């Protein structure tokens, strides 16, 4: 749960640069680091308003096995 | 005032475009 | 009358070049009304295009554009208006002029879009006709007094010479770049062009007659450059303007973070640079909340 | 003595076409996945 | 001055091609060079207000004639060229230009040739232009609507025999352009409908005079000759071949009715 | 003409399908071709989905009344018939294709 927001916060507001990251972590089976991807999402579009890591977003939410 | 009016509706019409892929993955997982 | 094309087309492949230089002059008159049946011909007037020794093979190109600008293939109707060439006269208030200006203006727009995350070595070249109508249309905008729209066309191009020469030889430049700082700020998503945005409205800043050098450490905070914030902050100091470095110095430890004002202490280290390192340090900013 | 302006007319609204039409299926999408 | 010119022109050309043995080469080159003069005198008029009246009757002049010819010398371009310019002429200007006495003979033939090139979706299309009532009235249209019918219906001996009633001589050629057709589509009757027929029997059938005009069309169509003087067509052989199902077929079917009942939502 | 409003889009249309009509009356039909190709093109750049769909169907009838049905072929093969147009639209395009 701590690393969760770790990782998210290693790639503050770095736009693209966190994709490899993102995709890594939103692919993980653990669903804590599945939390820590769209926690990293969040840091590396801050207010952005990048409609693909909003569509990533509401994909996950909409459809995801954990609710946390 | 005229770019940013246009710039304006591009950004809108893509967020439409985001709320009806949103909209269809949820009836998706609304069913099961 | 003239209600069939048919013989103006069997004017068409001829040996005579009068013969269809004549013909090319009747089609024109009717491409409004009768590019139906031209559009299958469109391959006999195109080779007439394609053929160098015809005398009016640019017209041979002008009629085909306007068939192509009636059948709705705009791309083919702007590559053959720049085949065209001067006969594609850009003042004219035609519909098709305007419409094929349109076209010529997003496929340039695509094209330099493209281009501009291309690396050089694959930066295709643009068409020398695009490029030509394209300034053309821009100093349409810069004659008639439209500075926002060339501003923005300029910024949806990628071309940051067009921005500049609108930005300077605008009347208002202070709002000219104000409206240009917003737009950079709320619409452009690229950021490395958004940084050459950046870089290039530093560069009108410093020219001005009063530099207002507030919005220039803002967009090198957007810029992330604290050599060249440190050098405006030294340069002021030496300058005897210290009450604007110190708002500087207010602002940059406001909003900046806290990596860049250390390598600015260390670009400024290298009794008022030490009251600089005080406020960019920001202990007094804390002093002034915690008391407030 | 208008630049662009035509031009920035013909793309807001043809922009403005696209967005109407897709408010309305978005809305109507919008009710079905609310039913 | 320039109209005048013409004229004489014109008359120049009249006077040669009216000649009992015309000369192609010289028409010809006549012509090229009117159609040069023309250019000049507002050739093909676009939306023809009340201008002079002897230009336009001049340049029809000059387009019937050439087209005339060009069946002479027997090309298909240059008829082709001269008709696309001479139905303009006919029917567009038609309100001050007078009522051409030989614009139906032309049409006529213009709608006899679409005939022979099988381009009978424009040759429809063509016919509607004309009046209703010379249709059915005049003997220049009268004739290749009627051939056009027999072709149709199969009554191919009445189009054989449509070449010794033609409304003028100018339709003889054409006539030849289908005659070549019909031959080669009656025996491709004949090996269909015809299990099996006898060698002679065919020579009213396929219109040959020679018997020897037999051998070497068959041997092009390659008829396998019967000792009996019978051309065995045993080729229904090739049905539509029932003995395989389209099971590729019938499976994207059904495949297609489960989509658009389950991928529907 | 002079005007470039949106909704008067849905007005020109009928103005249109009268101003064929008057000259319906006139029996040319010859100086409406013009007018109607110029704003059937007008229509099509603006999407105008009504004007354009009313435009063609006059264009398609001025074509037929002079047995230009070459015209009327080439004319339906290029242009595009507006799927959103009205009823009473659809069955004249449909007529005369």
């Amino acid at each position: 749960r701590g690393l969760a927001v770790g990782i998210a916060l290693v790639m503050y507001g770095r736009m693209e640069e966190a994709d490899a990251l993102i995709e890594s972590l939103c692919r993980d089976k653990d669903p804590i680091l599945r939390r820590s991807g769209m926690y990293t999402v969040a840091m590396a579009y801050c207010g952005s308003g990048n409609n693909k890591a909003i569509r990533r977003l509401l994909h996950v939410a909409v459809s995801d096995v954990n609710d946390d | 005032d005229l770019y940013s009016r246009y710039k304006k509706l591009q950004q809108e019409l893509e967020f439409l475009e985001v709320q009806e892929e949103y909209i269809k993955d949820e009836q998706k997982n609304l069913k099961k | 009358m003239i209600t069939s094309a048919a013989g103006i087309i069997s004017l068409l492949d001829e040996d005579e070049p009068q013969l269809k230089e004549f013909a090319l002059h009747k089609l024109n008159a009717v491409v409004n009304d009768f590019w139906a049946e031209i559009s299958e011909s469109v391959d006999k007037i195109e080779v007439l295009y394609e053929d160098e020794g015809f005398r009016s093979r640019q017209f041979a190109a002008l009629v085909a554009s306007k068939v192509f600008y009636h059948l709705g293939a705009f791309e083919e109707s702007l590559n053959y208006a720049l085949g065209a060439g001067d006969l594609f006269n850009v003042n004219d208030n035609s519909e098709y002029v305007e419409t094929i200006i349109a076209k010529c203006i997003d496929h340039y727009t695509k094209q330099c879009v493209e281009n501009a995350d291309l690396p050089e070595g694959e930066k295709k070249p643009i068409d020398q006709r695009l490029e030509g109508i394209v300034n053309k249309m821009f100093q349409r905008c810069l004659d008639d007094h439209k500075y926002k729209q060339a501003i923005g066309i300029a910024l949806e191009t990628r071309r940051l010479d067009v921005f500049e020469k609108t930005i300077l030889e605008s009347n208002d430049v202070p709002g000219m770049l104000a409206y240009s700082l917003k737009l950079c700020m709320s619409l452009m998503q690229n950021k490395q062009f958004r940084n050459k945005v950046l870089r290039v409205l530093v560069k009108i800043y410093m020219n001005l007659e009063k530099p207002d050098f507030i919005n220039v450490c803002q967009c090198l905070i957007f810029l992330d450059d604290p050599q060249a914030v440190s050098d405006i902050l030294e340069k002021l100091v030496k300058e005897d303007n210290l009450l604007m470095a110190y708002q500087i110095c207010f602002d940059l430890y406001e909003s900046a973070s806290q990596q860049f004002l250390s390598s600015v202490i260390q670009n400024l280290r290298t009794d008022q640079t030490l009251k600089m390192i005080k406020i960019l340090s920001g202990e007094m900013a804390i002093e002034l909340h915690l008391q407030f | 003595g208008s630049g662009l302006r035509q031009y920035y007319l013909s793309k807001i609204e043809e922009l403005q076409l696209i967005v109407n039409d897709k408010s309305q299926n978005l809305r109507r999408l919008q009710a079905q996945r609310n039913e | 001055a320039v109209l005048q010119a013409a004229t004489g022109m014109y008359e120049q050309l009249k006077g040669e091609w009216n000649r009992k043995s015309p000369n192609l080469s010289k028409c010809g080159e006549e012509l090229g060079r009117l159609k040069l003069v023309l250019l000049e005198l507002n050739f093909l008029p676009t939306t023809g207000t009340k201008l002079t009246k002897q230009q336009l009757i001049l340049a029809r002049d000059i387009l019937e004639i050439g087209a005339q010819w060009s069946i002479l010398r027997k090309d298909i371009p240059s008829f082709e060229r001269y008709m696309a310019q001479l139905k303009c002429y006919y029917f567009d200007y038609k309100e001050q230009l007078p009522e051409s006495a030989y614009m139906h003979q032309l049409l006529g033939l213009n709608l006899l040739f679409l005939l022979s090139q099988n381009r009978v979706a424009e040759f429809h299309t063509e016919l509607e232009r004309l009046p209703a009532k010379d249709i059915q009235t005049n003997v220049y249209i009268k004739h290749p609507v009627s051939l056009e019918q027999y072709l149709m219906e199969g009554s191919y001996n009445k189009v054989f025999l449509a070449k010794g009633n033609i409304p003028a001589e100018s339709y003889t050629f054409f006539i030849d352009i289908l005659l070549d057709t019909i031959r080669d589509e009656i025996a491709g009757c004949i090996e269909k409908a015809y299990e099996k027929i006898l060698f002679t029997e065919a020579t009213r059938i396929l219109f040959f005079n020679t018997p020897k005009k037999m051998t070497d069309y068959a041997k092009k169509r390659g008829w396998v000759l019967g000792p009996n003087n019978y051309y065995s067509f045993a080729s229904q052989q090739q049905k539509p071949e029932d003995t395989t199902i389209p099971s590729t077929e019938l499976a994207k079917q059904v495949i297609e009715y489960a989509r658009q009942l389950e991928m529907i939502v | 003409s002079t005007q470039n409003r949106r909704a008067l889009d849905l007005v020109a249309a009928k103005c249109y399908y009268y101003h064929a009509r008057v000259y319906e009356f006139l029996d040319k039909l010859d100086v409406v071709r013009s007018f109607l190709h110029a704003r059937l093109r007008t229509a099509t750049l603006r999407h105008d989905a009504d004007g354009q769909a009313t435009l063609l169907n006059l264009l398609l009838r001025n074509y037929l009344h002079y047995s230009l049905y070459d015209q009327a072929e080439k004319l339906v093969s290029k242009s595009v018939f507006p799927e959103q147009a009205n009823n009473n639209e659809w069955a004249r395009y449909l007529y005369y294709t």
